[PDB]
């Protein structure tokens, strides 16, 4: 009744089986790799048995939400109100290490798409609007082979895998704006409108895309669903630890030596992950700075505490670091944390629609005093100011892109305080 | 026939048309299930 | 967009003629009365001032907000003609 | 520049000459059918991409044309053409060069695929070559920080690149010949350089997990 | 019936369900402070000013937008949603071009008073600022995008109430402005009314423009006779002479919108 073997993880059970695409990444080969396969039986054996399957197996919002899998589909099956249901894969992966679902479409697409149609059976509904993003073309196109078929065969669309139901999804590309990325801001980019994030009320549940129910589920909910489906959620949920279970895809990426997409298990001590995923930490763990385990909404830990955590939700967030989608990205010792923060900053700034103001403005702010930081023209207190700032851009937003920007600057702040430090205190030491 | 670890499977990551996502999407007009009707054109009408 | 005005009702009387100066140009005035706000927390304590120095009177009514049905999920909907095109 | 307003150039204003190609006049047939009715708009974003592709950059004479053949007010689809990254308000060059130059990218030395490239072009990043080929912009990432650094070129994104890889494969563009895109090296998409600890032993096949009448 | 008790900071008050919070701190009378938010007007939820702390809450509830659950307490002068106030008032002011004495809306401005009451009594921003070009429409109403908050109150006062497609939110990020792209002329019979929406001096009125100034002004009400709808009107006399008609508020005639032929 315990799983104290945490990590060693193969093939077989990771939820992408050819996530590298090496063996007929399309359905044609899917089929054969256990997918579609007793799919429409499951499909009509219940739109509660599906999220029982999902709540059995305990996935919890890998792409950065961490909220279940049973929880966002349970809040679905209300019966149809008229208005069509719908059902939204979050594609867009613009985080700066989000990049293992984009392995994934060009290399299992079909359980993209076969997800949504026993996803979209937990709540009645009828079609979907898989958002995959702009600079994912190549993406979209592997979809359009895989969903053709699937609508061929019957798989997608109406007598959904061969059980009579009426459920497709069409494939549309985005424009390459990281903010659709966002559950609120995904919306607007469906039905035509500036990516603008939205606010709940009204929820997926309620009111969404054209003003009807819709999930906005990631890339893993639906990739994961005939994985975690058919061969079972207790085969999942075997591997990992309580709640957060199983295996996701690993994003081992950065300075690194080998970064590569591992679908590793969850729940698991990240020193030897990353220590056999790409070979080690190039240079080693010791001529590294700090490996940041979430990716770009997530703080930064020095190298000395990455050697003692485990990389699960909750576990993460008790050394105060997120890992949202497991977007490993290695920064060592040669490169300066300012200036790593820099780009990160630079790259919200970017992204960031001026919807609400505080991160509007804000994340210019972040930007402006943080270019100090890199020459070093502030002065220690100025730190303690941007730490104020980056309180005041916390939970105010009305999307947690503002959240989202305080993360990694704010774990700065506790953790490489002293380089920081000497950052600055350099600059005015030798100009005079 | 069987499984083989090194090859690129995805070579239409390499090759593609100008086109690409629309003709194919011409080509899934012929399936696309009928839409619910809003009864309005639009939100003006 | 401020509310914190509109609620107390005032003392005020009926212009007279503002004749430019020769001079340089002030209004020159002679209603003493006119610069005469007065306060007032209710109209009955407002048309009790009035009465108690018998002064040619009239009344008018509290403007009153009217209920604002809001419903921002009414902003986005699928059959439903509020729906905004920008916010 | 990045000025988002019009000051109603010569060329770009609505005296541009637009015409949607009868067959992009099904294709765009094709997108309005996509989503539903009463809410037809959503195709602001996919019509407005084929006005790019149709004419290189995104004319402005389309953005009003765009307008009425969507029945949508022009300022909307002003806002998509205007927010929507790429989207080139401005004439653009042909190979609409996207260097990947934001964090995890950047930690990978991604800082000599951009200057280096900058320098054998000679052009600074932003304005086109001479030779209306190759248009420089520093950008975030395509959605590969997984590959060590990248760039997109034209409409097509290379990974695996180095800092002097890079050139060769754009100096190639320039006279004439395509590369393939995708990573340059031996990995197909991000394969460990030590081994594949993923993908080694074969893949489940079917018949897995028989839940009853699963 | 259906009418939901909600204790509002202690003092408890029935509401029908479905109401914002705003509307249940109006009914005490807490005017809680807001800038894109109009009575009449589609809910934006963007500037973050009516931020307040619900209670049994680890996060602040953004009371623009967000209906009233059965039972809550308003926490309205609590000392975070009082930081949340000042943290996003700053925000708003921070970007905020130095023209107050220039800027007509002086005397007249929200964001100046709002940070009277609800604001600090100092500043931190050290870096830069940034200026926003001009917008040139109508020889009637005067644009300073410069000094904008972006509450886009123009904008939905524009496609909902004039029903017309004039202004705009182009750009993205502290670069994104409101206005028209492509040069135009916004031209509606209702298009003097933008001027009293617009919570800064952003825009305002052109031949009222450096006339005259709120404490000067001895406002006197009256109505319209350029239309037979007799829309109740403000007069504006400094000192002797009339500069500038104000909507009055009284729903039916008019509400408190006045074409531009009368004001
Ligand atoms: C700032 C921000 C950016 C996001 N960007 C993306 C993205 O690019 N791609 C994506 O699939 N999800 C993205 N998400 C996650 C979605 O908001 C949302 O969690 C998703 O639709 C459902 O995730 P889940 O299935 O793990 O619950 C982002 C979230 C935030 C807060
Ligand atoms: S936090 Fe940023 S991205 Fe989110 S709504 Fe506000 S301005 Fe837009
Ligand atoms: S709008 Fe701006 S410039 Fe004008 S008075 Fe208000 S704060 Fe000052
Ligand atoms: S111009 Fe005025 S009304 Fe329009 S968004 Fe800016 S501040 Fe708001
Ligand atoms: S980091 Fe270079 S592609 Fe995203
Ligand atoms: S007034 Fe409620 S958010 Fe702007
Ligand atoms: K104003």
């Amino acid at each position: 009744p315990k799983k104290t073997s945490f990590g060693s993880l193969k093939d077989e059970d990771r939820i992408f089986t050819n996530l590298y695409g090496r063996h007929d990444w399309r359905l044609k080969g899917a089929q054969s790799r256990g997918d579609w396969y007793k799919t429409k039986e499951i499909l009509l054996k219940g739109p509660d048995w599906i999220l029982g399957e999902v709540k059995t197996s305990g996935l919890r919002g890998r792409g950065g939400a961490g909220f279940p899998t049973g929880l966002k589909w349970s809040f679905m099956n209300k019966p149809s109100d008229g208005r069509p249901k719908y059902l939204v894969v979050n594609a867009d992966e613009g985080e700066p290490g989000t990049c293992k679902d984009r392995e994934i479409i060009r290399h299992d697409p079909h359980k993209l798409v076969e997800g949504c149609l026993v996803g979209g059976r937990a709540m009645g509904a009828r079609a979907a609007y898989i958002y995959i993003r702009g600079e994912f073309y190549n993406e979209a196109s592997n979809l359009q082979v895989a969903i053709r078929e699937a609508y061929e065969a019957g798989l997608i669309g109406k007598n959904a895998c061969g059980s009579g139901y009426d459920f497709d999804v069409f494939v549309v590309r985005g424009a390459g704006a990281y903010i659709c990325g966002e559950e609120t801001a995904l919306i607007e980019s469906i039905e035509g409108k500036q990516g603008k994030p939205r606010l709940k009320p009204p929820f997926p549940a309620d009111v969404g895309v054209f003003g009807c129910p819709t999930t906005v589920a990631n890339v893993e909910t639906v990739a994961v669903s005939p994985t975690i489906c058919r061969r079972g959620g207790a085969w999942f949920a075997s591997f990992g630890r309580e709640r957060n279970s199983g295996t996701k895809l690993f994003n081992i990426s950065g300075h690194v030596n080998h970064p590569c997409t591992v679908e590793e298990e969850m729940s698991v001590p990240l020193k030897e992950l990353i220590e056999k995923h790409a070979g080690g930490v190039i240079g080693g763990w010791d001529n590294l700075l700090a490996v940041i385990p979430g990716g770009s909404s997530t703080p930064l830990i020095p190298k000395s505490v990455c050697e003692t955590v485990l990389m699960d939700f909750d576990a993460l967030v008790q050394a105060q670091t997120g890992l949202g989608t497991a977007a490993v990205i290695v920064m060592d010792r040669s490169t300066d944390i300012v200036k790593a923060i820099a780009r990160l900053i630079e790259f919200y700034k970017h992204e960031s629609c001026g919807q609400c103001t505080p991160c509007r403005e804000g994340v210019d702010w972040m930007n402006k005093v943080m270019a100090r930081f890199v020459k070093g023209d502030a002065r220690p207190a100025e730190i303690d100011s941007l730490w104020e700032i980056s309180k005041q851009i916390e939970g105010h937003t009305i999307c947690a892109l503002g959240d989202g920007a305080a993360w990694p600057v704010q774990g700065l702040i506790r953790h490489f305080r002293p380089e920081l430090e000497e950052r600055m205190q350099q600059f005015a030491l030798q100009h005079q | 026939e069987p499984f083989d670890n090194s090859t690129y499977r995805n070579l239409q990551h390499h090759e593609y048309s100008t086109y690409t996502f629309l003709d194919l999407n011409v080509e899934l007009s012929k399936f696309r299930m009928p839409q619910p009707s809003s009864g309005r054109q639009s939100p003006r009408h | 967009s401020g509310v914190n005005n509109t609620k107390k009702w005032k003392m005020e009387f009926d212009t007279r003629e503002r004749w430019e100066n020769p001079l340089m140009g002030w209004s020159s005035t002679a209603d003493p009365l006119s610069n005469l706000v007065l306060t007032f927390s209710t109209k009955e304590d407002a048309v009790a001032f009035a009465e108690k120095n018998g002064w040619s009177f009239d009344v008018e009514e509290r403007k009153v907000p009217k209920p604002k049905s809001k419903s921002y999920g009414a902003n986005f909907s699928w059959n439903k003609r509020t729906r905004v095109s920008t916010k | 520049g990045a000025l988002f307003v019009h000051r109603d150039t010569p060329e770009n204003n609505p005296d541009t000459p637009f015409d949607f190609t009868p067959e992009n006049y099904k294709r765009i047939e094709a997108i309005v059918k996509n989503y539903p009715e009463g809410h037809k708009a959503a195709a602001v974003l996919p019509v407005l991409d084929l006005a790019q592709r149709q004419n290189g950059w995104l004319p402005i004479s389309a953005m009003n044309k765009v307008a009425e053949i969507l029945q949508v007010p022009p300022m909307r689809v002003y806002e998509v053409a205007t927010f929507y990254t790429m989207y080139n308000r401005k004439p653009v060059g042909k190979y609409h060069i996207q260097v990947c130059t934001t964090t995890p990218c950047m930690l990978r030395n991604s800082d000599s695929i951009l200057e280096a490239i900058q320098k054998k072009l000679g052009i600074k990043v932003g304005e086109t070559t001479p030779d209306k080929l190759f248009t420089l912009i520093e950008v975030e990432c395509l959605g590969a920080c997984v590959n060590a650094p990248m760039v997109q070129i034209n409409d097509n994104y290379y990974e695996d690149l180095t800092p002097k890889d890079i050139e060769e494969i754009i100096d190639e563009l320039k006279a004439g010949k395509i590369p393939k895109p995708g990573p340059r090296s031996g990995r197909f998409s991000c394969e460990p350089a030590g081994g594949l600890t993923s993908l080694t032993e074969p893949p489940k096949g079917p018949g897995f997990g028989v839940q009853a009448g699963l | 019936s259906n009418l939901i008790e909600v204790f509002v900071d202690g003092q408890s008050v029935m509401v029908e369900p479905g109401t914002t919070v705003l509307q249940a701190c109006e009914k005490v009378g807490m005017q809680i402070p807001r800038f894109c938010y109009h009575e009449r007007l589609s809910v934006a939820g963007n500037c973050r000013m009516c931020l307040v702390e619900i209670e049994k809450a680890p996060k602040v509830v953004a009371a623009c937008a967000m209906p009233v659950m059965k039972g809550w307490n308003i926490l309205t002068n609590s000392e975070k949603s009082k930081k949340a106030r000042e943290g996003v008032m700053e925000f708003l002011l921070a970007n905020h071009p130095l023209d107050c004495p220039i800027c007509d809306q002086g005397g007249e401005c929200d964001l100046q008073d709002q940070s009277m009451m609800f604001g600090s009594d100092r500043s931190r921003f050290l870096e830069g600022k940034r200026a926003v070009e001009d917008k040139n429409i109508g020889p009637l109403v005067k644009t300073i995008m410069t000094r904008c908050i972006q509450c886009t109150r123009c904008i939905r006062f524009a496609s909902e109430i004039a029903g017309v497609d004039d202004l705009g939110t182009t750009g993205r990020g502290n670069d994104m402005q409101v206005g028209t792209y492509i040069e135009k002329m916004f031209m509606s019979e209702l298009s003097g009314n933008i001027i009293d929406i617009c919570p800064v001096g952003a825009l305002t009125s052109k031949p009222y423009a450096f006339t005259a100034r709120p404490w000067e002004t001895r406002k006197t009400e009256s109505i319209d006779v350029m239309d037979a709808v007799g829309s109740n009107i403000v007069v504006s006399t400094r000192t002797g002479e009339v500069m500038r008609i104000l909507p009055r508020m009284h729903e039916d005639i008019n509400e408190e919108w006045i074409s531009d032929k009368t004001r």
